[PDB]
């Protein structure tokens, strides 16, 4: 009868048919990665094929149905998300262009292969060639040498094929009724029709740049401290007053800091509060850490893992006959099928890693209720954050002593304390200015603000101005330093990151007061506390339904993302930076003092 | 005295096919000897509820007639073959009475009817105009009309097709994994009734 229910039982239909197709296609994937093997990648070909072809003919069929004739909010979520053409706007020819130039930006970052020259005999790949070199090594000039080969070779391939990238995808936005690619990507938060809810793409730039201001004191506190540490490791290289060198960060790219663990360590007399040798005297297999983990989502409250997640997961390495993806990762694979795949070690990083892809199965689990086209996160922060927190909370001393794993004589001094917190600053603090500065010159580059001739002038000025971080050698434009990295040089949103770890320590905040913990926050757990499961089970329930606002109101009662609680989690550390930088210079000048 | 003449449950149950939900298999059981302790008492049914009457006092109540109906759905469908419910089964496909006597079971069936390429051989029916009646059958394949326009037989533009598979893989969950359902219905009419249990000796 009416526009609203032909498109409900349009819906209905899409629904049914599409959660098949989803199966069908997930399965073939699972297939692939569990067994590399060329008939495998044919049928997950064959597969993704289906999938997409079905995607566009319900694209082109949903247009059909015209939005403002209907009223259920529900309903008009679900077309609005059908109903984008992607990249079927764009022609047929530049549409194979930007394809193919995915596809052979995907094979120059995954077959880049680099080695020293005069010595061409055999060549090392990214992982796990050049990434042991970047975390371990201790040496500057193999450091810059490895960094500048890299960025050499895969910039000066990848520089032309990122100028065709630019434009094709902002012909393709400009086509979708965006204003560049960048207002495509922040329109994944962007909520519209629910009075007082609503949130802007244009909101999104001024509620990180908000963020990050109160972000940077604790950023430059930390940087001051770094620099002093890494001017202890390397004696000239690094200036009191400069930026620090971009090849002595650890990774590749600056992406983490947490590999100068070792070197910047506090007090290193003092013991680290590492498990490992406990569960290899203990015993513990792959099986046991994933039985823990479940343990610790029953004891929130959350529902236990199903007998088919137990039958159908791969839990432990096949072997060498058979070859399978070591990348850890969750899968919905659609009708309640949810797996595991993880080749897990006896480990506490895999331990923890069992906890975090854990967290990613219960948000699956919590929103299958939804309809298939609605079965997302919030936003894109809310599905990462939600295995962020889990791993928050397994890692503390109290789940660690409840559990066994740790000594019940174990002392809790403020002193790993604080290494502890410098640690989680490493790994969660150092990917802050990195991950805004990034997405905000990805942001300038799409929208037009700084032109093909002053890319790279512009990203150092930007990489100095909020990194902190200095070229060892300046590049001129035929150079692609940005593109050496994973996520940019195959299409995907970076502020999923930034948004991602505000809302880790929001969450934490939230679940803390709901589980009355009445000490420090990174001293808290959740486990034990039924009412923490209940407060994040009623967001995790809703799913893409609601908007992340109204998410975030279930949760922590803010409609905005909030960083005072990231700051509260830091405190201590914050404190005992301040007191360790009373000598030193906090900030950093741009001009080129360490080297250039 | 000496009892004789089983009833047929053994052609119910332990079928080797069953119809789907759509298609539902009526049996109509009349002049034997109906022991229910049998079903009562096997561990192998997942739900046995009756409505209208205690399983306990089946073995002695005698009716006129039973009926059998059997079909196939999924895990989370067995809620709605109920009185008084709703969901796609029960408006669409099949539907029981408010004053409904009788016995809803059913089991597990991911062994039989799950394969693992998917077995499209159970359909179910995912639309029509009106709620279906209780214990009607529609078996149509008449292209369903959500829009002004005339299907035509053609299933284009909100023209869609009734009966829907379930694609069952044995990989699925507890909720989509297949359910054999066994409905039994129990009326008393003014006939003598002849479907008696076993009397002891
Ligand atoms: C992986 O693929 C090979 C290819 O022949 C097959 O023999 C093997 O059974 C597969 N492994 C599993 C666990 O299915
Ligand atoms: C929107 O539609 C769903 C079914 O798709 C229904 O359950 C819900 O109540 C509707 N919401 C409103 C506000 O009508
Ligand atoms: C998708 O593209 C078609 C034509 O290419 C256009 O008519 C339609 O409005 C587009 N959809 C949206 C949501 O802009
Ligand atoms: C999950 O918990 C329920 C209730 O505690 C239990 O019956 C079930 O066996 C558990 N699942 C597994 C796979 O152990
Ligand atoms: C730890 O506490 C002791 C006593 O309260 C104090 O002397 C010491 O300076 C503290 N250390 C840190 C790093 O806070
Ligand atoms: C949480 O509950 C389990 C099971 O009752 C118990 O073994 C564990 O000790 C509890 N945690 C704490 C911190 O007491
Ligand atoms: C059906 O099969 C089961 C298992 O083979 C058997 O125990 C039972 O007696 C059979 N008959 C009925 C009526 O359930």
């Amino acid at each position: 009868s009416t526009i609203e229910e032909q498109a409900k039982t349009f819906l209905d239909k899409f629904n049914h048919e599409a959660e098949d197709l989803f199966y069908q296609s997930s399965l073939a994937s699972w297939n692939y990665n569990t067994n590399i093997t060329e008939e495998n990648v044919q049928n997950m070909n064959n597969a993704g094929d289906k999938w997409s072809a079905f995607l566009k003919e319900q694209s082109t069929l949903a247009q059909m149905y015209p939005l403002q004739e209907i009223q259920n909010l529900t309903v008009k979520l679900q077309l609005q998300a059908l109903q984008q053409n992607g990249s079927s706007v764009l022609s047929e020819d530049k549409s194979k262009r930007l394809n193919t130039i995915l596809n052979t930006m995907s094979t120059i970052y995954s077959t880049g292969k680099v080695c020293n020259p005069d010595n061409p005999q055999e060549c090392l790949l990214l992982e796990p060639g050049l990434n042991e070199i970047m975390a371990n090594s201790l040496d500057y000039n193999e450091r810059l040498w490895a960094w500048e080969s890299w960025r050499s070779e895969v910039g000066k391939q990848l520089r032309p094929l990122y100028e065709e990238y630019v434009v094709l995808k902002n012909e393709m936005a400009r086509a979708n009724h965006y204003e560049d690619y960048g207002d495509y990507w922040r329109g994944d938060y962007e909520v519209n029709g629910v009075d007082g809810y609503d949130y802007s793409r244009g909101q999104l730039i001024e509620d990180v740049e908000h963020t990050f201001e109160e972000i940077k004191p604790l950023y430059e506190h930390l940087h001051a401290y770094v620099r002093a540490k890494l001017m202890n490791a390397y004696p000239s290289y690094i200036s009191p007053i400069g930026c620090l060198p971009a090849h002595l960060l650890g990774d590749m790219w600056g992406r983490f800091w947490t590999n100068l663990y070792s070197l910047t360590v506090p007090f290193g007399q003092k013991p680290n509060i590492d498990v490992t040798d406990a569960m290899v005297d203990q015993a513990w297999d792959a099986q046991r850490i994933f039985k823990e983990a479940e343990k610790f989502f029953v004891s929130v409250g959350l529902p236990n893992m199903t007998q088919g997640f137990w039958e159908n997961s791969m839990l432990t390495d096949p072997g060498n006959v058979q070859k399978a993806v070591c990348h850890p990762t969750a899968w919905d694979l659609g009708k309640g099928d949810f797996r595991i795949l993880m080749c897990t070690k006896v480990t506490m990083d895999d331990f923890l890693t069992a906890h975090h892809e854990m967290g990613h199965i219960q948000y699956d689990m919590a929103y299958a209720a939804q309809p298939f086209l609605l079965r997302n996160g919030a936003n894109e922060g809310f599905h990462e954050a939600v295995g962020e927190i889990m791993s928050l909370s397994a890692a503390t001393p109290k789940h660690l002593k409840s559990i066994g794993l740790l000594s019940p004589d174990f002392q809790e001094d403020n002193e790993t304390e604080i290494n502890f917190l410098l640690k989680q600053a490493l790994t969660i603090v150092g990917t802050l200015p990195f991950t805004y500065m990034l997405e905000k010159w990805r942001w300038m580059v799409f929208k037009g603000e700084i032109p093909k001739d002053q890319w790279m002038k512009k990203w150092w000025e930007m990489k100095r101005e909020i990194v902190g971080v200095v070229e060892p050698v300046p590049h001129d434009e035929t150079y692609c330093d940005p593109a050496s990295l994973f996520h940019v040089s195959n299409d995907y949103s970076f502020i999923r990151y930034y948004t991602r770890t505000l809302y880790q320590f929001q969450f934490q905040e939230a679940l803390c007061q709901a589980a009355k913990h009445e000490g420090p926050l990174h001293k808290c757990d959740i486990s034990n506390s039924t009412e923490a499961g209940q407060k994040l089970f009623n967001m995790l329930r809703l799913g893409k339904s609601e908007p992340w606002t109204l998410a975030l109101e279930n949760v922590v009662g803010a409609k905005n993302m909030n960083v005072r609680p990231l700051l509260n989690y830091f405190e201590p550390l914050f404190t005992w930076l301040k007191d360790q930088n009373k000598n030193s210079f906090v900030g950093w000048s741009t001009d080129w003092s360490p080297y250039a | 005295p000496n009892i004789t003449n089983l009833c047929p449950f053994g052609e119910v149950f332990n079928a080797t096919r069953f119809a789907s939900v759509y298609a539902w298999n009526r049996k109509r059981i009349s002049n034997c000897v109906a022991d229910y302790s049998v079903l009562y008492n096997s561990a192998s049914f997942s739900t046995f509820k009756c409505y209208g009457v205690s399983p306990t006092k089946l073995n002695d109540l005698c009716f006129t007639n039973v009926y059998a109906d059997s079909f196939v759905i999924r895990g989370d469908e067995v809620r709605q073959i109920a009185p008084g419910q709703t969901g796609n089964i029960a408006d669409y496909n099949y539907k029981l009475p408010d004053d409904f006597t009788g016995c809803v079971i059913a089991w597990n069936s991911n062994n039989l009817d799950s394969k693992v390429g998917g077995n499209y051989n159970y359909l179910y029916r995912l639309f029509r105009k009106s709620n279906l009646k209780p214990f009607e059958r529609d078996i149509s394949t008449e292209i369903y009309q959500a829009g002004s326009t005339p299907c035509n037989g053609v299933k284009g533009f909100n023209c869609y097709f009734p009966l829907q598979s379930y694609g069952f893989q044995p990989t699925y969950g507890v909720g989509y994994q297949p359910y054999r359902v066994v409905v039994l219905s129990f009326e008393l009419l003014h006939a003598p009734a002849t479907v008696c249990g076993p009397k002891k000796s």
